[PDB]
This record gives structure tokens, C-alpha cells and sequence, in this order.
């Protein structure tokens, strides 16, 4: 019925057509590597850590962008994969800061967890990194701007959720860099869950700025009542104590938002 | 059989120097919108079918069958305009015939544009030049103009009942917007930022429409080639590499020039028989860039003995590219030369891809140390290793460009970087 | 450069700046060039119409440009940032970008700007006291064959040498204005001495038809 | 015989655009996507 | 967005007074099942564990995300609204 058979990594799938290889992986149970990507948001082809391996091809292509054709058999864990990740990570840890101590993204930075899993051990970058001048864009979001990997996940959610067109990439090559051109203020109703989604600790929360780490927090699941609409949540606690709030999923009610 | 020493009659490009004119009545003593609405009246399929038989390949970046490449717009409408799209942007150094071609041949341009319009059954051609071309844009809209005075160009295009509407587009200087796609988002007026493939132009372009692509060459080239048959074009070079070709011969050349020869030509008979010859001599010749900076690089040892085409120079690793020869000779720091090339890509890359963005600066600054040898052998292995990873894991081809260069640089001149460091390491 | 606007009294939404009659007519022209809809195709040749205005781009000037097409400020920052003809600092008179790519370094464009900067008194980036030079080094424009050259406003000068280039820079500092082209007896781009080619007459208008 | 391309030698800055606008006259009618803008 | 951690199910329990020791302001409890974690791989399996002991028990559902049509074509349409701005 219109469906398609595919391989990945020799296991047949029925999936639907315009669905992508990471889409695929997916259904299999797999999960490809990501940095620009989130199932709410346009598809951009940036961070190109999602590349993988087509049997027959000499090119590997992008999952997340890539629709999934008929035939094709998919190779995840093969040598070609695994050196385009290593590399894309090389890259991008290349200009990266040494924050890590100071980043409160520190326990929950897909970077380092990809780093450790699809990422190699050591460095061959012995030249000098690069700095950016911070911004500041409100009260609640802090910016330390030398930290972002451009992945323009900020720059999708703020054009499509929240209809504010007031972010984007002002500049070009690695002299490049995210945010307003001017001081503006990025003050909207859903102005916060830039920091879940910014996958590194170039945007965080003022308020929970160097109070805690997640290893340390117990995860309660509740819901909203500052609203009617019953937003699901995460409490997370220390010592007895509220340290933040968080969205969770339930994509009848609110999708990954708070 | 052999090849070179072509004829002035079977040359394309008259006024090449503009030694005639290069208006309306130039034009048309020349030769130019004869018969064009019999060419049109044809129809598209059967210029189609010339432009297969012609065997010609794209005169810009990486040479593609023309014939497909615009058949995979023969299609019905989906409701939706379908659209042209001629990229004069020459910014790949060592490239300099484009600019002649608009500033002398003009109302070529405008025919080759109309004819691939019909070929495609589109409706308007944008043509995006630099925005350092002004004086030749304005010769060029002075032409299109002209064209739409006497009627040659608009509602009834040529005596047919087909409408057709040429558009002028400048750029602000980039030299990232020569690509498919990024052109095609600065003109939608966003950045200069390329898109991924699929989906192709041919489905979803311009403003969402359907758009073939394609260079000033080749489309002031494919009236000619249908009023004279394909058969003409077709040979005058091997089975695949066909056709003339405009040669920039640039370096240490005494007399720099910009020529037309015939397709597979020695590479030294184009500098020997044109261009005023090698400075120095031939034996003061130290290597060639043959295809443009992105191409890599062929030492003396094989631009003697090598002819010039597509295949026969792939052999010799550097693709012919936009046939801009940049010569050198023993008097010179190749090291320096391409480490200013890749500073130019460090400069023109636009910013998205990880690899590219973080990798080409990574590099130029790798190579801004070889120069001087502050370094250890064990970098040029980690140089290698990090073009690769660069080469195909972009979106664009300019990482490639960047790559290709390095690694020729590597691979013919290593003893070179050798000696630097060791003359560094006696003279901390 | 910088990539980034701290208002000063000589920049801000404040600085003055609208468009002209003529100009809005032009703008007109060229907004009906694109399909309805579809016509923020038009911020590139408005910010040139801009810049052409006044020399070089102001937060008012992007502001304006934004409020006529209707398109966001920020995909109009972004756009003068990404391109590089356009002015977002001061520019002085004349605007000289002499071309250091390898073709035009080898043949010794490094030369002519030494000579150009002695002569200036005044080094790459900088500008002149009076505002009538501002210096810069750039990549390749479509002459390497006529590689050492350079471009002002908007023409060339190719082929030329540190005495052509005194010379030009001295024309220039009067009140009058020379003439673009190789100043090297070359005429565009043929082989020096002559040709190697084109020696005999063209076809009239037709020939070869099939 | 001498050269020829001496037109350029007096053209000006808005020169350009006013042919644009001079052509405008004989454009033809765009198409549409009914849409002022995508909003 | 990693997806491993969805995998297994977990038994935890109510939470309980935690305050602080007057000395050094330390978290102190009484509740010797705060940090009570099971996993199972099977809601049945952490039912039959749950009523065997004997404790009271409330289940919740595996919220599994919905599948998603994604078309990077549609960022450049000519008539929709999928259209973007920045590339
Ligand atoms: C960095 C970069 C620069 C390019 N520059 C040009 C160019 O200056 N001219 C050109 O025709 N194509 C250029 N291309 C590739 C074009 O896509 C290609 O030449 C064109 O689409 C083919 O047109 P054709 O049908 O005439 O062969 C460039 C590609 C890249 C990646
Ligand atoms: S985002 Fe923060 S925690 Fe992650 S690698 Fe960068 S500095 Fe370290
Ligand atoms: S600030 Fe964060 S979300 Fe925005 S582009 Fe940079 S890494 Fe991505
Ligand atoms: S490879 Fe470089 S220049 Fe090409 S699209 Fe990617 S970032 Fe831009
Ligand atoms: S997830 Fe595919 S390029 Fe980023
Ligand atoms: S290298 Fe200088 S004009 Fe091209």
C-alpha cells in the first residue's frame, strides 16, 4: 500500500515514502547521531553527523535529509559512517571552549556523550581557537556565544513556534556567528525552551546558572497549573529542594513545550 | 587523430578582443538570430536531441551532459512558472572569459538564453553576474534592450507565439553564489547559502519553481551548435571531450591571454603556439594549475607529454575545470602561493558546513606555519587525513576545491616542505 | 571586521535617511521583475540603491529598506553582513581593492601596493585624513589575465605598474577622472605585440547553416 | 583596425537601474502565488 | 535526544520528608525506600513483582512519539507557508 521495503544493516522495513534514513533507523530501533535536527523543526543539512553509509554508493549522504528509496541498504556501524563521524566531531571540538567545568551543560551535552561514543580519544589541532563576543538578550537566557556549534536550531524555533523572525547568522565562514545583529531583547511567551533545545551550554538559564549538576537531581513528573491546559513537566530536586522546571514529552498536549 | 591549430571560421566567439563591434549590427553581420525562429519553430526535443549528439559538457565546474541536463526539465506543468538560470558569476581565479563573452557577445547570450528557454519550455531567464561586472552588466542590458525594441525578445518572441521574458541580477560579491543553489537563494534574496540534494532544481529551484542552471559558455554556445548540426561541434575532440574551449592563460607567461582553441590540445602547445610563451623558458617551469585554483596541480614532468580535456587530465588527477591555466616557474614559493589560494577559500566559505567552516581555517593556518617550516613532517600525513574527511562529507563542492589542491601540493612537492622544516629547525 | 552594532550618534534608527522619488520609482521597477509574491528577491539591488545613495549602509538605511519590502529587519543584516560590496563602515572618495590572489601576487601586486601605501601614507584598512582614499586587499575579480589591476568605485585598471598607478593616484587627487582599461598598450585581453588569431575577417550573417 | 568597446568609458552608477526602469515598460505580466507574502 | 533511557521500564515509590540536620544543614530522612529503583523490561513482569510484595501500585502508559513527515523541499515552496526565511 504505497509502502516501501528497505534495509538497514540487512533487516527489512515497510516504511512510508518521502521518509528519511534516520526515520528508518528509527522504526528499526537505531538512532543516528544528531546536532541540527529535532522532529518539531525545518531540516537543515549543518552539522553532517547524521552521514551514513548506502551499500553501492560512494558518496555517503545525509539521514536527515536523505527521502529513503526503494532497495537501498543502509550500514550504520561500518568503517565509512564511523570516519565521517570522527571527523565531523574533530571539527567541531576543533574551536570549541575548555568550559566544560564551568558549562552547566556539563552532565546532559550531547556533544560530550557523542564525543565518547562516535567520537575519537585525542586531539590533532594544535593551532589557536577562536572567541566571541557574547551577547545579552534578556533576563532569563544567558549567552556565551564561543560555544555554539551553529546548528540554527534557535534561529528554526524562534521563526516557526514563535513567530518572532529576530535571530539569525550575521557574518560568514568561521568568522561567523548566531544572534541579533543589534542589543535586542528576545522576550516571548515561549522564550526558554531555546535552552533545552540548544543542544550545548551557549544558551542556559540565568536563574539555574551554577546551582546544580544533573547527576545530582531526582526527577519527579508532574504537570502545570499556572495555565488550563495541563502542561506534563519534570520536577527535578536536590536535597529536598525545586532547582528547576522542565518540559516532557506528551504530543497531545504540548509537544516538547513549556 | 590530432588535434589543435583551429580556424577562425570554426571559432564561436568573434569579437573576442572587440576589435568589431558588439552591438545589434555587429551582431547581426556576424551571424547572430539567423534562423532562430526556425530553431524555435523545431522545437525543444529536437534541440535536445542536438545538444546529445553535440556531446558537449558544462563549460563551468565539473563538465555534465548538457543534453540531460536540460531534457530532466522536459516536462509538463505541475502550476508553475519554469525558469532559466545563467550564472555569469566568475569568481574561480584565473578565469576571465565570461566577463569578455558579456562585455563583446551580448546578443549571443540573449539568444542562447531565448533557445534554452524553449528547449525547456520555460518562461524567463534570470542571468546572476557579479556586482564587480557594472560596466559589462550595463552592456549587457543595453543589448537586452535592444532586443526588446526591434522583438526579438518578449510576448511574440521571434515571429512565434512563444513569450519569453530576460531579467539582469547582480550579486554583492560572493564567490560561493556561482553554485546551483546558493545563486538561487541570493536571487529569492536570502544569503548565499547552498541547499542539499535532493531536491533537485529541476523539481524545486527558484522561487520554488522549476530551474535549470547553466553557464554564459554553454548557452551562447547552443545556438551555434543548432544551426550548424551538432555533427560540427562533435569533431573536434575525442569521443566524449568535443568542442572548443576557452583557455585563460595566466602565471609567469610573457604574454598573458585569453584564447579559443580546439578541445584536447597539448598543454604546451597552448602556451607555446598562444600566449607569447613560458616566461624564462620551458625549463624554467616549475608546474601548472591547468583547471582553475580549485583544480589541483600537475608538475612540468606531466604538463609535457599531456593533453587537455576532461579525461586525460582526470588521469593526471587536476579536472579541467574552467580552463584557467596559471603557469609558474622556479622563481617561486609554491608553498605561499597555495597557502594564499586556500586563505581565499578560508574567506569565500559561507559558514554552515562543520567541515568546511572549521577545517579550512584549520588549514590555512597548517599551511601559513609550513611556510616558514614551523612544523614537523608528521603534520603533512594529519594535512591528508584532514582534506579527506573535508572532501566529501560537505554539502557544496568548494570543500572539495579546497581539498584537491592541498593534496596535490602534498603529493608533488613534499621534499620542499621537507627542507623548510629542517631549515627551520637548524635556524630556530 | 566586526559582525556586530553598538549605536553610536553616528549610527542608530535615529541617523537620517529615506529614499528619493526617482529611486522609489526604480524601486517599483525593480519589485515588478519578481512574481507577486515572492519579492523580497529584491534586498540585494535596494541595498545597492542604498549604498549608491549614500556610500555606505546604515542601520536606518536596513530599517527602511526592511519597513518598504516588508521582509524583517534581520534577513537584511544578514545580508549586508554575508556580502562583502556593501559598506556598513564610512567608506572615503574612492574605494581601492587591489586584488592579492595568487595569479595577480605573482605578478606582483604586492609591488603596487606598497607603492599605493607609501604614496597614501596610510596602511591597508585605514582611511585618509580627508576622506578621499580608503585601501583594501581582496580576492579575485574577473582580470587575472590581466592580473596586477585594481578597482576604485566601479571600474578597472588593469596591467598596471607603480609609475601607471602614481599616476592614476595623482589624476585622481586633481579634480579629474581617467579612463578604465590596461594601461599596458594592451587594449582588453589579447596576447602583447598582437594576435595570435582573429587574423582573418568573419562570416556574414549566414554561413554554416544547415 | 582599432578597438571598439568605448561605450562604458562615461556610464554612471545609476545608469543600470534606469534601464531596468526603462524596461519595466516592456516586462510582462508576472505570475502569482496567491499569496501577498508567506507571512 | 538520545532515546536509551526510554527503554526499560522503572518501579520508584512516593517521596517522603527530607529536612535539614540542625549541625550542617545536611538532607536527612526516615524513609529507608527514597532511593528504591527497580527496572524491568516488561510492565507485566513490574505488576507481578509489585502485587507479589504487596504494594499499591499506579501504572502509567509508554508514550511513544508520533511519526513525522519531514520534506527539506518544503523550506522553498511557491505557494505554501512551509516557506522559510533563513537558510
Ligand atoms: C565554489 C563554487 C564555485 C562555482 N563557480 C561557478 C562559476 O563561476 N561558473 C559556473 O558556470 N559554475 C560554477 N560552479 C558550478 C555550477 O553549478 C556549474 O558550473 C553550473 O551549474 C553548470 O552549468 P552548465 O550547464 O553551463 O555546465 C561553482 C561551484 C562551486 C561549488
Ligand atoms: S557544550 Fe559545555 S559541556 Fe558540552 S563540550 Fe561544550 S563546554 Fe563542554
Ligand atoms: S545558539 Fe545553540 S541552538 Fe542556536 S545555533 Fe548555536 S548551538 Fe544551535
Ligand atoms: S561546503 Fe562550505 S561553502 Fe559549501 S555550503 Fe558548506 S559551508 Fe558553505
Ligand atoms: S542531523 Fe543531518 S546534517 Fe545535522
Ligand atoms: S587573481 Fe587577481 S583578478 Fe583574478
Amino acid at each position: 500500500s504505497n509502502l516501501i521495503e528497505v534495509f538497514v544493516d540487512g533487516q527489512s522495513v515497510m516504511v512510508e515514502p518521502g521518509t528519511t534514513v534516520l526515520q528508518a533507523c528509527e522504526k528499526v530501533g537505531m538512532q543516528i547521531p544528531r546536532f541540527c535536527y529535532h522532529e518539531r523543526l525545518s531540516v537543515a543539512g549543518n552539522c553532517r553527523m547524521c552521514l551514513v553509509e548506502i551499500e553501492k554508493a560512494p558518496k555517503v549522504v545525509a539521514a536527515c535529509a536523505m527521502p529513503v528509496m526503494k532497495g537501498w541498504n543502509i550500514l550504520t556501524n561500518s568503517e565509512k559512517s564511523k570516519k565521517a563521524r570522527e571527523g565531523v566531531m574533530e571539527f567541531l571540538l576543533a574551536n570549541h571552549p575548555l568550559d566544560c567545568p564551568i558549562c552547566d551543560q556539563g552532565g546532559e551535552c550531547d556533544l560530550q556523550d557523542q564525543s565518547m561514543m562516535f567520537g575519537s580519544d585525542r586531539s590533532r589541532f594544535l593551532e589557536g581557537k577562536r572567541a566571541v563576543e557574547d551577547k545579552n538578550i534578556g533576563p532569563l537566557v544567558k549567552t556565551i556565544m564561543t560555544r555554539c556549534i551553529q546548528c540554527t536550531r534557535c534561529i528554526r524555533f524562534a521563526s516557526e513556534i514563535a513567530g518572532v523572525d529576530d535571530l539569525g547568522t550575521t557574518g560568514r565562514g568561521n568568522d561567523m556567528q548566531v544572534g541579533t545583529y543589534i542589543e535586542k531583547m528576545f522576550m516571548s511567551e515561549l522564550s526558554g525552551n531555546v535552552i533545552d533545545i540548544c543542544p550545548v551550554g551557549a544558551l542556559t538559564s540565568k536563574p539555574y546558572a551554577f546551582t546544580a549538576r544533573p547527576w545530582e537531581t531526582r526527577k519527579t513528573e508532574s504537570i502545570d497549573v499556572m495555565d488550563a491546559v495541563g502542561s506534563n513537566i519534570v520536577v527535578s530536586t536536590r536535597t529536598g529542594e525545586v532547582m528547576r522546571i522542565l518540559p516532557r514529552m506528551h504530543e497531545d498536549i504540548n509537544e516538547e513545550w513549556i | 587523430t590530432s588535434f589543435g591549430s583551429l580556424k577562425d571560421e570554426d571559432r564561436i566567439f568573434t569579437n573576442l578582443y572587440g576589435r568589431h563591434d558588439w552591438r545589434l549590427k555587429g551582431a547581426l553581420r556576424r551571424g547572430d538570430w539567423y534562423k532562430t525562429k526556425e530553431i524555435l519553430l523545431k522545437g525543444p526535443d529536437w534541440i535536445l536531441g542536438e545538444m546529445k549528439t553535440s556531446g558537449l559538457r558544462g563549460r563551468g565546474g565539473a563538465g555534465f551532459p548538457t543534453g540531460l541536463k536540460w531534457s530532466f526539465m522536459n516536462k509538463p506543468s505541475d502550476g508553475r512558472p519554469k525558469y532559466l538560470v545563467v550564472n555569469a558569476d566568475e569568481g574561480e581565479p584565473g578565469t576571465c572569459k565570461d566577463r569578455e563573452i558579456m562585455r563583446h557577445d551580448p546578443h549571443k547570450l540573449v539568444e542562447g538564453c531565448l533557445v534554452g528557454g524553449r528547449a525547456m519550455g520555460a518562461r524567463a531567464a534570470y542571468i546572476y553576474i557579479r556586482g564587480e561586472f557594472y560596466n559589462e552588466a550595463s552592456n549587457l542590458q543595453v543589448a537586452i534592450r535592444e532586443a526588446y525594441e526591434a522583438g526579438l525578445i518578449g510576448k511574440n518572441a521571434c515571429g512565434s507565439d512563444y513569450d519569453f521574458d530576460v531579467f539582469v541580477v547582480r550579486g554583492a560579491g560572493a564567490y560561493i553564489c556561482g553554485e546551483e543553489t546558493a545563486l538561487i537563494e541570493s536571487i529569492e534574496g536570502k544569503q548565499g547559502k547552498p541547499r542539499l540534494k535532493p531536491p533537485f532544481p529541476a523539481d524545486v529551484g527558484v522561487f520554488g519553481c522549476p530551474t535549470t542552471v547553466a553557464n554564459v559558455e554553454t548557452v551562447a554556445v547552443s545556438p551555434t551548435i543548432c544551426r550548424r548540426g551538432g555533427t560540427w561541434f562533435a569533431g573536434f575532440g575525442r569521443e566524449r571531450n568535443s568542442g572548443t574551449k576557452l583557455f585563460n592563460i595566466s602565471g609567469h607567461v610573457n604574454h598573458p591571454c585569453t584564447v579559443e582553441e580546439e578541445m584536447s590540445v597539448p598543454l604546451k602547445e597552448l602556451i607555446e603556439k598562444h600566449a607569447g610563451g613560458v616566461t624564462g623558458g620551458w625549463d624554467n617551469l616549475l608546474a601548472v594549475i591547468p583547471g582553475g585554483s580549485s583544480t589541483p596541480l600537475i608538475p612540468k614532468s606531466v604538463c609535457e607529454t599531456v593533453l587537455m580535456d576532461f579525461d586525460a587530465l582526470v588521469q593526471a588527477q587536476t579536472g579541467l575545470g574552467t580552463a584557467a591555466v596559471i603557469v609558474m616557474d622556479r622563481s617561486t614559493d609554491i608553498v605561499k602561493a597555495i597557502a594564499r589560494l586556500i586563505e581565499f577559500y578560508k574567506h569565500e566559505s559561507c559558514g554552515q558546513c562543520t567541515p568546511c567552516r572549521e577545517g579550512v581555517d584549520w588549514m590555512n593556518k597548517v599551511m601559513a606555519r609550513f611556510v616558514k617550516g614551523d612544523a614537523r613532517p608528521a603534520e603533512i600525513d594529519s594535512l591528508w587525513e584532514i582534506s579527506k574527511q573535508i572532501e566529501g562529507h560537505t554539502i557544496c563542492a568548494l570543500g572539495d576545491g579546497a581539498a584537491w589542491p592541498v593534496q596535490g601540493l602534498i603529493r608533488h612537492f613534499r621534499p620542499e616542505l621537507e627542507d623548510r622544516m629542517q631549515r627551520f629547525a637548524q635556524q630556530h | 571586521a566586526l559582525f556586530v552594532h553598538r549605536d553610536t550618534p553616528e549610527n542608530n534608527p535615529d541617523t537620517p535617511f529615506d529614499f528619493t522619488p526617482e529611486n522609489y520609482k526604480r524601486i517599483e521597477a525593480i519589485v515588478k521583475n519578481y512574481p507577486e509574491g515572492h519579492q523580497a528577491a529584491a534586498v540585494l539591488p535596494v541595498l545597492d540603491l542604498a549604498q549608491r545613495q549614500n556610500g555606505w549602509l546604515p542601520i536606518s538605511a536596513m530599517n527602511k529598506v526592511a519597513e518598504v519590502l516588508q521582509v524583517p529587519p534581520m534577513r537584511v543584516y544578514e545580508v549586508a553582513t554575508f556580502y562583502t560590496m556593501y559598506n556598513r563602515k564610512p567608506v572615503g572618495k574612492y574605494h581601492i581593492q587591489v586584488c592579492t590572489t595568487t595569479p595577480c601576487m605573482l605578478r606582483d601586486s604586492d609591488s603596487i601596493l606598497e607603492t599605493l601605501q607609501r604614496k597614501l601614507g596610510i596602511k591597508v584598512g585605514e582611511t585618509t585624513p580627508d576622506k578621499l582614499f580608503t585601501l583594501i586587499e581582496v580576492e579575485c575579480l574577473g582580470a587575472c589575465v590581466n592580473a596586477p589591476m585594481v578597482q576604485i568605485n566601479d571600474n578597472y585598471y588593469e596591467d598596471l605598474t607603480p609609475k601607471d598607478i602614481e599616476e592614476i593616484i595623482d589624476e585622481l587627487k586633481a579634480g579629474k577622472v581617467p579612463k578604465p582599461g590596461p594601461r599596458s598598450g594592451r587594449f582588453c585581453c589579447e596576447p602583447a605585440g598582437g594576435l595570435t588569431s582573429l587574423t582573418e575577417p568573419p562570416k556574414g550573417p549566414g554561413f554554416g547553416v544547415q | 583596425t582599432t578597438y571598439k568597446n568605448l561605450q562604458h568609458h562615461d556610464y554612471n552608477t545609476y545608469t543600470f537601474l534606469d534601464l531596468n526602469l526603462d524596461l519595466s515598460k516592456f516586462r510582462l505580466p508576472q505570475p502569482s502565488s496567491g499569496r501577498e507574502s508567506p507571512r | 535526544s538520545g532515546v536509551n533511557n526510554t527503554k526499560k521500564w522503572k518501579m520508584e515509590f512516593d517521596t517522603r520528608e527530607r529536612w535539614e540536620n540542625p549541625l550542617m544543614g545536611w538532607a536527612s530522612t526516615a524513609d529507608p525506600l527514597s532511593n528504591m529503583v527497580l527496572t524491568f523490561s516488561a510492565k507485566e513482569d513490574a505488576i507481578a513483582f509489585a502485587e507479589k510484595n504487596g504494594w499499591s501500585y499506579d501504572v502509567e502508559e509508554k508514550k511513544v512519539p508520533k511519526p513525522k513527515s519531514k520534506s527539506y523541499g518544503a523550506n522553498f515552496s511557491w505557494n505554501k507557508r512551509t516557506r522559510v526565511s533563513t537558510k
